[PDB]
């Protein structure tokens, strides 16, 4: 317990890898520390154990180690994370040591860094409804909360002020479900894995803006630190979450930066030690291990905690199919995907509704807890989109002088659709505000065409001018 | 105007861990205090005992410059006591196993190993 | 808004310095209960 | 319609180059592994 | 047993040596907390262990046991309304006993072992038995759960008990040999349960959706396929299959799926009702779970002790119906396994009997005479998540050369938010033929030929959607625009369907009949007018059109006299304006 | 080290009217640029090497010509650094291993110029890197993982060349210095992906990390257009960041002159579609407007000679007026054609010529060219009623 | 080859327009051929003779029957006479080399037997590093007369 066994033995330092000989003491997935001879000790895991020796992963670089002065002790048998409620406001690099300048935290307990899978019996239906602030989201892919929702991003798209600009707003609307307005802040855990200078430092001064460091944790590892501290960030993250949502009630917010360079680390980890790849040279084991990452959210039965999860991730030369944003869109509850057409046309945020999903949305909308006429008006907006991007291609084939009425309709309807309903440029709409503004455009088309909403609706809400909508 | 609360957070931290670090310092000063103790000679065995039955088959210990009778007086458990000079932090400085490879350490500067689990305890004693 | 960091920085020096003169009266029972947990 | 045949051959060469690249780490992970084995006597 | 020593660690595999003797595949204990495995390679004194959960901690020299048999299962009593891991332990009981997550190195029975069951006795001292004849039945949530001979077993009845109150461990039965049947018994999931004879299908399984009991049935002991993209519906189209089929009892099978899914199933099943008979829907499910973070060596496990199970509900009489959420997800498994194996990737990295394994398990499907002279079948539907949606895949064409109906699933479709989102194109069902007497008995005289002229109207359809590409709908002729008018009515009144609403949920097969009746009444009286001069544009205005697009929200005690107010109006609009 | 990283919100100027204007990169970011063989990534980059506001400039020929480095060793000693005013090679760090140079040294070619460049950022210079290519260092990589065994990711390349690369990109920005004072460090990265394809491994990694993109397209090249640069696909993200600086020092309504300049240049681009199927005639005249008035943007604006005595070298202010006299000509030629004038008329205008010519004019006499230009056209259309 | 033909014979620098006034020494040429056929060997054999270039020229022939490996010496002894001539006997040296697609396959096989890590279309990844160490031997030097010259002639597969 007390007592330090060291290893030497060392016979093998090859990228991240290193090779200690005897040690059969050294428990699978164990932590230990690496000292060379001028003193610097550095961090790694065992990853596999035998007779003959024991492979360790080196966190940090592995500059300057040798065979001849280096040893190797155990820390713990387990990975672990010390929690407290006292982390709210700190800021602590990848493998969790502060980094903010003040003394190190003291722990309420230790959690294992693994985690442990939720039972399903266990578990709750996510009800509640959160409004954002944008339209886009909240009338056509509703965000309930318990949720994960990945951002599907580019290379140069702008998926961080989207971010940033949906924690600074989200909120319930109790009064809408008539549960009492207790008004409580979701709290925020951000995890960067190789996230440059540039977004960091936007994301820290949008917090410090919007004054939501606060009840913030941070876990920053930023492009320039060691590429193996990666496999960790998000597993502290989501412990720390975890502590918080199921042992005091709070309702967190988890942002993750970049899973693909999450997957960089993976696949680096896994071609060093000579494993067949699945794809593109990525491990076979990537489903799993990324699913142990993206199930941690959810809400439990007989508690008022709720961790809500927002992977942002970009796809490589805009392509859905390549391996990772595939195996994430298996895993999560939908996916909100940016497109670069619309971003090419100055419109923000460039959400692209067609392919954009949400899973868990009719958990969350309807008569007791939105308006009543959510959904079909989602529907029919969805149908009559899709209507104008095909007459889009229509006149893209023949001239557009052949064009019936009813196409000219629809066509000018998909236009004041990109040009309304998803361009707003740092503005928060109530959701009222929003069905209102659905409601404008759908009144570009005659009763005949709104198919997917029901007459009383369509008596109710149908005729508002768009004109009329601001001064 | 959250500045105000943010630096009384601040000074509110600042302040447990200077009273924590200073704990520490006290601490590292009673256990430097150990070797003229009557308990102290007591202590050097159990430590080595600890470190013998952790450690099966080993070969040797290392023990103070001093090359401690004490310790000296458990020669006929195993083969070779050495002493090591360098070696300055009072307990059980190593115990080299029959192969070359492993070492063990039950000494004092276990204190690192163990204040990291028992500061909750005592910060929750003070306050 | 001067006036509210000048009255929050004096008010922090002063919660400080209370735990401090807190934390100062039960410091030997903390150095007697490390003391008798790190000795076997 | 040559639109469409450019396409054609950019996709097939694609695909092409990802079959080769995994027969090449199948037959470096096989040689790998025999070769340990051949050490290991 | 054999006892060895754990000699290498790496993720879930584990290398034990000293166990010589020990046969492949069957249950090993791991470890100081008896973590289950399973024995995969033998190479001289070693044996290669998998691991069915996590095992960080562990260390060199633990020991490692050997139970001596497969993976097996617990067949009997206290099945019905519960859910079970991938091996079947009761997910209740782990949570009473640790807490809302879990732990490794729980062991629980998988059926209740306390309960107290209603026992008649059926036999008699002196009788014969064989493997599968009913000994006694006791009651379940009203059904009536037969109590079988183990199919290994064959005897004498020396005793028997009284009828009365007992739990499932006491032998009710002794034979002459000294052998006591108790209330339930064990079966390796590897192995198909025996029959007497394979029946040919019969008779139509009612899957309570338009398009799939219409254009591409399915029959009472066939086997579908349900393969797309993520977000085209299949979760949602099984989900409604399990609801509203017309099967005795449902058997659904996660394998490696979303738990929020899981999660939605168990909350709202108490509180739907049977079809068939008015209970409550759980009492007729057994729901095997097992969510995606769960040890990826129990997908495997999960899929066939579901179909095990299913073997045995439907040796004791009853017609089962089983879903498999997602067979990719098997098929990773069976990946990752080989990955650790070291073993040649046969294409794609997959092992190379991953399509002798999908044959084994989708040939035990199918109508049989039980070995009690009993009748009762078992119908398997499959869902396949291709990677990109690309449907060259391994897994899809495998199981495409097994399958008897296929339900391809568009994207378009889906992203357009038209359900149920089902590719007509590549659609395709081989019990077609077969179903047919049946229809005409139970459904209409000539139900066939309306399918069959539907068919031909959407073959037309897509035909001529070239020509509409190519220049336009303004450029086709009159009947040709008719045709796709009739078309675009088709797909938009017809084939969609949606499953939140009240009412268009579930819809009888008469339902879909009398829409077919309709929709061919209108294209024939509109090709007698185009014939006529009238135009195409007064055609598309006429007020039956909107009755036509509104008949699929009807509810069912009131469309038999709907259908007839249709027909005449129909008839009528045409009449008089011309 | 540095004691702090600072957020940039000034420009590094380059002398090119596209990279300067549509396109921006400030100091302390990064910008990449990648184009297929001969599209004219060397020349850019000598070109920023040349009229660069840059204190140093350290020039990194990883992998490439030897051509190069004597062309530039031959010609930097005779021309003037413009700042102060000496001979250009006193400003300039040259670091050289050429194609036929031992493979294993470009990495060191790399690591040794950044760290120079690092050194000069920390005496208070601002410090221009460009790094001839990086696809030389990657197959350098490449390489050596092969002597050792290694498994490959993607075409070869070892799984970490991802992490390299943001190593190298991520030693640039404006920092304050542990001596107090303010430096910062500007890396311009090229990029030679195999048959000009952007999916490639490398191209892909370096996007992930640079602020700015600059694509080079080969068929723009083939047509004698320079530099080449493609604006569809091009991107810059420092773009909102340098406003203030923009209308203290430019003007201040350029930030709007400049939006107005792309939006025409997406007009035209969407139109270019429909055009090239049915033929200039068969449009409305305002699309026809719109097409000329394109061609005249990407002929007397975009493009830019880097051999010529004038043109190779380009103020803010020279941009400004150029754009300025380019929409004045547009908002008149809209309302001529209202009223009634025809398009080809309109065409054969004389003041066309003025424009076309402007960018040769030298900085000296440019505003008054620039005035009597303004006057020209203003009265122009007025004679044409 | 008529292209790399009629270039040879009709080569000059035309000295009066640079102002040098210096006497147009004829260029020495230097052919190196890999893997050519013999319709086109005796092409160029006839078109040399004919010009009466014959006596300026070294030949490198590598005739399609000549083993594969070989084809990895012939330009690298063909551009070292180059340079020798050039650099120490102030020749102004015309290299041709009939078609690097040959060179490129020869070096494909020998590196696919050597089980090297590929490129793009199995080519070796050391390609580029191959044959920069072939084409950058041309050029000038400062405080000499002499220069190397080179128009290698290639065919790209399927145009
Ligand atoms: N602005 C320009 N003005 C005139 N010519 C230009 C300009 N930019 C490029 N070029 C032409 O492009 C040619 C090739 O450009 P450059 O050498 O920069 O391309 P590259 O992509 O770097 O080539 P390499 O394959 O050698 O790396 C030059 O010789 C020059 O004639
Ligand atoms: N038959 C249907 N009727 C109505 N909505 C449907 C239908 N099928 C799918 N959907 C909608 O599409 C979404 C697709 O989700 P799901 O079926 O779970 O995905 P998957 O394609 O992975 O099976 C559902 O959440 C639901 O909103
Ligand atoms: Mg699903
Ligand atoms: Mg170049």
């Amino acid at each position: 317990d007390l007592l330090k066994k060291e290893y030497t033995g060392i016979t093998y330092i090859s990228g991240p890898l290193l090779f200690v000989e005897n040690a059969k003491d050294l428990a699978y997935g164990a932590i230990v520390d690496i000292k060379d001879g001028t003193g610097r000790v550095r961090g790694g895991q065992v990853i596999e154990v035998s007779e003959e020796y024991a492979v360790i992963q080196v966190f940090e670089e592995t500059t300057g180690l040798d065979l001849a002065t280096t040893s190797v002790s155990l820390v713990e048998d387990v990975a672990r994370l010390g929690v407290s409620k006292e982390m709210l406001g700190r800021r602590f690099n990848g493998i969790g040591k502060p980094i903010d300048g003040l003394p190190p935290i003291t722990p309420e307990k230790r959690l294992p860094i693994t985690g442990l899978p939720l039972n399903p019996v266990a578990r709750r239906k996510p009800e509640q409804f959160i409004q954002t602030g944008i339209s886009t989201i909240d009338v056509m892919n509703t965000l309930v909360r318990g949720q994960k929702l990945p951002i599907f991003s580019g290379s140069g798209l702008p998926a961080n002020e989207i971010a940033a600009q949906i924690a600074r707003q989200a909120t319930v609307r109790p009064d809408l479900s008539g549960e009492g307005e207790k008004e409580e802040p979701f709290a925020v855990v951000f995890a960067a894995m190789g996230i440059t200078q540039r977004e960091l430092s936007y994301f820290i001064q949008e917090f410090e803006r919007t004054g939501a460091l606060s009840r913030s944790v941070l876990f920053l590892n930023k492009a320039d630190d060691p590429t193996i501290e990666r496999i960790l960030t998000p597993r502290m993250a989501l412990t720390v979450a975890e502590y918080l949502a199921f042992e005091h009630d709070y309702h967190v917010l988890v942002i993750l930066t970049d899973m693909t360079n999450y997957c960089e680390a993976l696949r680096e980890i896994g071609a060093a030690r000579e494993e067949i790849p699945g794809r593109r040279g990525y491990p076979g084991y990537m489903y799993t291990d990324l699913a142990t990452i993206y199930e941690r959210a959810g809400v439990v039965e007989g508690k008022k905690g709720s961790v809500t999860q927002i992977p942002i991730l970009s796809m490589p030369d805009d392509d859905r199919t390549h391996p990772i944003p595939d195996l994430t869109g298996y895993i999560t509850e939908g996916q909100i995907q940016l497109s670069r057409e619309l971003h090419r046309k100055g419109i923000y945020p460039p959400i692209d509704p067609l392919p954009s999903l949400s899973r868990l949305m009719n958990n969350g909308v309807g008569k007791g807890k939105t308006r009543e006429d959510h959904k079909q008006v989602s529907d029919q907006l969805y149908s009559a989109y899709a209507n104008g991007v095909d007459i889009r291609k229509l006149v893209a084939i023949i001239g557009e002088d052949a064009l019936t009425e009813n196409d000219r309709r629809y066509l000018q309807f998909a236009d004041a659709f990109e040009r309304f309903f998803i361009n707003q440029g740092q503005q928060n709409r109530s959701i009222e505000e929003s069905l209102q503004i659905a409601w404008a455009l759908l009144s570009m088309l005659p009763q005949g065409e709104l198919k997917r909403i029901s007459k009383d609706h369509i008596g109710k809400y149908y005729g508002q001018k768009l004109e009329e909508i601001w001064g | 105007e959250s500045a105000g609360e943010l630096l009384v957070a601040t000074a509110r931290t600042q302040a447990r861990g200077e009273v924590l670090e200073e704990v520490r310092r006290r601490v590292r000063e009673a256990l430097e205090a150990l070797p003229q103790k009557p308990e102290w000679p007591e202590v050097v065995r159990k430590l080595a005992l600890e470190a013998l039955e952790a450690l099966p088959g080993a070969k040797a210990l290392v023990a103070n410059p001093e090359d401690l009778p004490h310790l000296e007086a458990l020669a006929r458990e195993r083969g070779v006591e050495l002493q090591a000079e360098p070696a300055l932090r009072l307990g059980v400085r190593a115990v080299g196993a029959e192969g070359k490879t492993q070492v063990e350490n039950s000494l004092l500067a276990r204190l690192d190993r163990a204040w990291d689990a028992l500061s909750s305890k005592v910060a929750q004693a003070l306050w | 808004t001067e006036a509210l960091l000048a009255r929050y920085r004096e008010r922090a020096e002063a919660e400080a310095k209370a735990v401090r003169e807190k934390a100062m009266a039960r410091l030997d029972e903390a150095v007697a209960l490390v003391l008798k947990e790190v000795l076997p | 319609i040559p639109g469409i045949r450019a396409q054609i051959r950019f996709i097939q060469q694609v695909l092409e180059q990802r079959e080769r690249e995994d027969t090449f780490r199948l037959k470096r992970i096989k040689g790998k592994i025999e070769a340990r084995e051949a050490e290991e006597e | 047993m054999i006892q060895g020593v754990i000699q290498k660690i790496a993720g879930p595999a584990v290398i034990a040596k000293g166990m010589l003797g020990a046969r492949m595949y069957d249950i090993c204990k791991v470890g100081e907390e008896g973590l289950v495995g399973e024995i995969i390679r033998l190479d001289g004194d070693t044996a290669f262990v998998q691991v069915y959960e996590d095992t960080s901690g562990l260390k060199v020299g633990e020991p490692v046991v050997s139970t001596g048999l497969p993976l097996a299962v617990e067949l009997g009593p206290g099945m019905l309304n519960g859910i079970y891991d991938g091996i079947q332990r009761p997910l209740e009981r782990i949570r009473e006993k640790t807490g809302i997550y879990i732990t490794r190195g729980v062991v629980v029975h998988a059926l209740d072992r306390e309960k107290k069951w209603a026992w008649t006795p059926m036999v008699k001292p002196g009788d014969e038995v064989r493997g599968g004849m009913v000994l006694g039945t006791v009651p379940e949530f009203g059904f009536t759960h037969k109590i079988l001979v183990p199919p290994d077993v064959r005897g004498r009845v020396k005793e028997v008990k009284p009828a009365g109150e007992y739990t499932v461990e006491e032998p009710v039965v002794v034979l002459e040999d000294g052998t006591e049947l108790k209330m339930y018994h064990t079966w390796p999931v590897r192995r198909a349960r025996p029959v007497q004879r394979k029946l040919d299908p019969n008779t139509p399984f009612l899957t309570g959706m338009r398009i799939l009991d219409v254009l591409f049935p399915v029959a009472m002991g066939g086997t579908a396929a349900i393969p797309g993209p993520f977000g085209a519906g299949k979760s949602v189209t099984q989900q409604s299959l399990a609801k509203w089929s017309n099967a005795d009892v449902v058997v659904y099978v996660g394998c490696g799926e979303r738990g929020n899914e899981m999660t939605d199933v168990l909350v709202e099943f108490p509180e739907l009702t049977d079809p068939k008979t008015g209970g409550p829907l759980m009492h007729r499910t057994v729901l095997i779970a097992n969510t995606s973070n769960m040890p990826v060596a129990a997908r495997e496990a999960s899929i066939y002790v579901g179909v095990t199970i299913a073997e045995y509900f439907r040796d004791q009489g009853f017609s089962v119906a089983l879903m498999a959420d997602s067979t990719s997800r098997w098929a990773e498994a069976l990946r990752e396994i080989s990955s650790r194996l070291e073993e040649m990737p046969a294409e794609e990295g997959y092992p190379p009997y991953l399509a002798a394994r999908l044959a084994a398990f989708y040939e035990r499907a199918g109508k049989v005479i039980t070995l009690g002279g009993e009748e009762g079948a078992v119908t398997i539907v499959g869902a396949v998540s291709p990677p990109g949606g690309d449907m060259s895949e391994p897994v899809t064409q495998s199981t495409l050369r097994i399958v008897g109906a296929f339900w391809r699933l568009d994207a378009s479709l889906a992203f357009r938010r038209h359900f149920p989102a089902i590719n007509w194109n590549g659609s395709y069902s081989l019990f077609t033929s077969a179903l047919d007497p049946w229809y005409r008995e139970n459904v209409a005289e000539d139900y066939p030929e309306l399918r069959d002229a539907i068919s031909e109207l959407l073959q037309r359809e897509a035909g001529l959607q070239e020509i509409v590409q190519l220049v336009g709908p303004d450029a086709l002729q009159d009947a040709e625009r008719l045709v796709i008018e009739v078309g675009r009515i088709i797909r938009e009144d017809f084939l969609q369907q949606n499953a939140y609403h009240e009412v268009d949920a579930y819809c009888s097969m008469k339902k879909a009949y009398g829409i077919m009746k309709m929709i061919l009444a209108f294209y024939k009286e509109a090709e007698a007018a185009i014939k006529r001069g009238v135009s195409i544009d007064e055609i598309l205005q006429l007020p039956v059109l909107e009755r036509i697009g509104r008949a699929r929200y009807v509810s069912e005690e009131e469309f038999p006299a709907y259908f007839e107010e249709a027909m005449k109006e129909i008839q009528g609009a045409f009449k008089a304006l011309a």
